[PDB]
């Protein structure tokens, strides 16, 4: 089925919440920039990446709902847009992973994180992560093709073109499966087990006890919503795997899975900046 | 204690006093005399300035 | 309207029945 | 009999103030309008000195104008080359809490006093490559506020025990001690002639001292708050005091009175350091508003603003020739300004 | 490395070695914790430094280690004219140990020694430099005050105080009123303890307090507080 009104009606408040959260993060980052910790710089980079993916998804989503074919966008345009979207999503998830691991090593070794004033190293790390995200999004974007309008009439195409994955289905399927597994099994397990060890450490450590209990429950709910929000984006690609079965009902349920994955990813990108900067007002 | 302060307050009269106008004139004369040699008042070119971009 | 643009069910436009929304990738 | 002597001293001070006001009919602010005021002066960071891990409290300039010394609270006294931005000497301190610096005119001796009131002096030119401790001065009972080198042999110091005394590196004892200031002295400034000097006490009073005679020559009380910093005019006839109530005053030695004041309603934060240029027409000062401001000694206007410091500025030093100005703040960063 | 000279390369190598040594010393200096001592008289600062007895004019530094952690104390109440001029030097510290006697109110040293200690604690808490740094409260006299409270009540020092005359209630009231001195201070928390005969308990409390403060600072850094 095709529905444009509910998609926009549910994406407008999500986008509003996302831009409001990004504005709040930018405001609290501008305040006391000298006292800002490298973790605050990581959070600012994550917020900028969230804004990038939001303003790359919402306009493209409403344009696709209005017309499936791109409007005033050629092949290089689709290539650049897909590359930017993929690298921004990769940078977001990888920066979340690095934030998790740095929080883990800081709560496990506070003296180690306190010494040496590890500030420029954080900048170099985020730069190398952005570079790795670009280098990983380049091959997945290079494998993309426009078949044709493909109508056996006339002399020219009637302005119909899609920016799909026209490359052989086996290679693209293997690439998507490898990407989905390497971006779900490894980093989700990392952020789960590291935050679980943090939970055990804070429970062994525990005015102070209510704060520790609140931190523990917020940790639990954060990992829960992170799993529940990053599960659809990969169950979609797994549904792409090994089963095509071109029909009407399976196509309909696949489109429903796609739109629910999209709205879940949108709400996740909107809630991440406001849920990561809840403890610290600055 | 008190005698030290007494002598300190008493020794302030023997010092000669000049008008503020003469001191101000000497100050501005010394300022304008070394104004050309002052690098802060007039910027120097990069070829002569030891500090460059 | 067979002489129209598409006039067939397989078409890139909306309301086709196949996968309408492309994956986010 | 103390009350009658106090009344006599008060009457003498009132008579001195009346005599000073009688000859103070003219003001410097009414004469500077004739001379052409200096235009807008802008300065940028020539080189950003990196390698500090704590706040920088004081710094001094050498006669060669190429090497500067700065102290940090971590316990490392680093000597920097202003031209190439290189650490020529970095020495550890026994007491990490250090509040002042000093650079000998010869260029081979450096001293840094701190909260432990041990004015440790170091000999740069030694047989071995590493710098070693030369002498330790612990006669003072208060924290060393500021120390200045009279010459290679003698050094004058200012401590938190409301008294100041000059030392001898070879001897190690106070030959002359000045105890006229009742308030806590915070800064010390040496004259180019080295014959006299002035210090700023916390009692809103800065007095003139003689290195040879050892007595109080003239006392200047024109401020309303404690004097945090003080500098001396290159001419030798006047000097400026940087207090903590956001105002600066230029006192004249011959006039024995405040010639004029530098007061701006926009700034309410105190002054941490006061410096002067080569000619003296342009004096610089650092405030608690995270940046130092450039002031005009004659026209009394803010010539420029030198921003870009992450923390509060504490020290401010100008070279002898006046080629560049080094500004040090609590953000562990030294910046060179033209 | 576009332009290379003999003296230039020598200076560059010397600066690189000096920077490496400075980074190593900072890594060694950041591992240890710096905690300030405010005696408010010659009764409190001497008690906390004498119980450990392990080491390695002006302020003194007592560097002692415990549980693979280097601690150092700074006795700054030896002889000081103005306190507001050097408090900014200790702006960045791990914690602050404030030692005050319980039975010092009966002696005058300006109307009341206890009132002077209270006003000093207020001036310390209201300092803009010690807003983030926590303050640890130590009570030097425990048994002496417990014996003095039987003969000398607490109502003489505090007329507004109301309650029983036992030592426990008086100590609890003193702890609460000392915790009351802070005004609009939520980032820092006050730790109060009573000194006992054995030093192991005091050292353990100090270590636990510094560990909790470091954990809270790390959580505020990472954004979990």
């Amino acid at each position: 089925s095709h529905f444009f009104l509910p998609v926009s009606v549910v994406y407008v408040p999500i986008f509003v919440v996302g831009v409001i959260g990004n504005v709040l993060v930018c405001l609290v980052i501008l305040q006391h920039q000298a006292m800002k910790t490298p973790t605050n710089y990581y959070l600012f980079s994550l917020a900028v990446s969230d804004l990038l993916v939001l303003l790359l998804g919402m306009p493209l989503e409403v344009y696709e709902m209005w017309r499936n074919y791109p409007f005033l966008f050629g092949p290089v345009g689709c290539y650049f847009k897909t590359a930017l979207f993929e690298t921004v999503c990769f940078a977001s998830i990888l920066s979340i992973t690095t934030v998790s691991v740095e929080r883990y090593v800081a709560i496990l070794h506070p003296f180690r994180a306190k010494l040496q004033s590890t500030r420029r190293r954080a900048l170099r790390i985020l730069g190398i992560v952005w570079g790795f995200s670009v280098l990983f999004s380049l091959p997945n974007t290079s494998i993309h093709g426009i078949k044709f309008h493909y109508f056996p009439n006339g002399s020219l195409v009637p302005g119909s073109a899609t920016c799909t994955v026209i490359k052989p289905m086996w290679i693209y399927n293997f690439i998507i499966q490898v990407t989905s597994f390497l971006f779900y099994l490894l980093p989700m397990t990392v952020i789960s087990v590291l935050y679980y060890l943090m939970a055990l450490r804070l429970k062994k450590d525990k005015i102070q006890r209510p704060c520790r209990k609140s931190v523990n429950k917020m940790l639990f709910v954060l990992v829960l919503v992170f799993a529940i929000c990053w599960a659809p984006f990969h169950i979609d690609r797994l549904f792409f795997s090994f089963v095509e079965e071109w029909s009407e009902s399976l196509a309909a349920v696949f489109n429903l899975v796609h739109v629910v994955s999209g709205v879940f990813f949108y709400l996740s990108s909107a809630v991440n900046p406001i849920i990561y900067n809840l403890l610290s007002r600055r | 204690q008190a005698r030290k302060l007494v002598e300190q307050l008493k020794m302030e009269a023997n010092i000669d006093r000049i008008k503020v106008s003469k001191a101000a004139a000497d100050l501005m004369a010394y300022c304008e005399a070394h104004a050309k040699e002052d690098p802060l008042l007039t910027p120097v070119p990069a070829s002569e300035n030891p500090f460059r971009e | 309207f067979r002489v129209d643009e598409e006039f067939q069910s397989p078409f890139a436009s909306q309301s086709r029945g196949y996968f309408l929304f492309r994956p986010r990738n | 009999e103390l009350d009658q002597l106090r009344q006599e001293a008060e009457q003498l001070k009132n008579q001195i103030r009346d005599a000073r006001k009688a000859c103070a009919d003219a003001t410097l602010s009414q004469i500077t309008n004739n001379i052409d005021p200096v235009g807008r002066i802008q300065m940028r960071t020539r080189r950003t000195l990196r390698g500090h891990l704590a706040k920088i409290y004081a710094m001094h300039w050498g006669t060669d104008s190429r090497l500067l010394v700065s102290a940090s609270q971590d316990g490392k006294l680093i000597i920097w080359d202003s031209y190439t931005t290189n650490k020529v000497h970095a020495i550890p301190l026994r007491s990490s809490w250090v509040m002042t610096c000093a650079y000998a005119p010869s260029g081979n001796y450096v001293a840094c006093g701190g909260l432990d009131n041990i004015c440790s002096i170091y000999n740069l030119k030694t047989r071995e490559g590493n710098v070693r401790v030369s002498r330790e001065l612990a006669g003072h009972t208060g924290y060393l506020s500021c120390c200045r080198f009279l010459d290679d042999n003698q050094i004058v110091t200012s401590s938190g025990d409301t008294t100041c005394a000059l030392w001898d590196i070879e001897t190690g004892q106070q030959t002359t001690t000045f105890t006229g200031h009742t308030g806590d002295v915070m800064s010390l400034s040496l004259a180019p002639d080295t014959r006299l000097f002035v210090s700023g006490a916390c009692d809103a009073s800065a007095k003139l001292w003689d290195v040879r005679e050892g007595m109080c020559r003239q006392t200047f009380t024109g401020h309303e708050s404690d004097i945090n910093a003080i500098c001396f005019f290159p001419n030798g006839n006047a000097f400026a005091t940087g207090s903590d109530d956001a105002t600066c005053r230029l006192f004249d030695l011959r006039a024995d009175q405040e010639l004029m004041t530098y007061s701006h309603d926009n700034i309410i934060c105190g002054i941490t350091s006061v410096s002067f240029s080569k000619s003296g027409r342009l004096l610089l000062a650092g405030y608690d508003d995270f940046n130092c401001n450039v002031w005009d000694a004659l026209k009394a206007d803010r010539a420029g603003v030198l921003a870009g410091h992450d923390n509060r500025v504490s020290c401010l030093g100008v070279t002898d020739d006046g080629m560049a100005v080094a500004t040090g703040s609590w953000d562990s960063f030294l910046k060179i300004w033209n | 490395g576009c332009t290379l000279s003999a003296e230039d390369k020598a200076a560059v190598e010397r600066s690189k070695m000096i920077d490496r040594n400075l980074r190593e010393d900072g890594e060694k200096a950041a591992r240890e914790v710096k905690l300030l001592l405010l005696g408010a008289g010659e009764s409190g600062k001497c008690t906390i430094v004498k119980q450990m007895k392990i080491i390695h004019t002006g302020i003194v530094e007592t560097h002692f280690t415990f549980k693979d952690l280097h601690f150092k104390m700074f006795d700054v109440t030896a002889q000081r004219s103005e306190r507001k001029k050097w408090i900014h030097c200790f702006e960045g510290v791990t914690a602050i140990i404030f030692c005050v006697a319980l039975s010092d109110y009966d002696l005058v040293l300006e109307m009341n020694r206890m009132h002077a200690s209270m006003k000093l604690f207020d001036s310390i808490c209201n300092n803009k430099w010690f807003t983030d740094t926590s303050i640890i409260l130590f009570l030097n006299k425990k048994d002496l005050f417990e014996e003095k409270i039987k003969k000398s009540p607490l109502t003489i020092c505090y007329p507004e105080y109301a309650g029983s005359n036992t030592y426990e209630e008086a100590a609890a009231y003193i702890q609460c009123q000392f915790e009351d001195l802070n005004k609009r201070k939520d980032t820092k928390e006050i730790y109060t303890h009573f000194t006992c005969s054995t030093d192991t308990k005091n050292v353990q409390f100090v270590f636990d307090a510094v560990t909790d403060v470091i954990i809270k600072n790390n959580l505020k850094d990472c954004g979990l507080f």
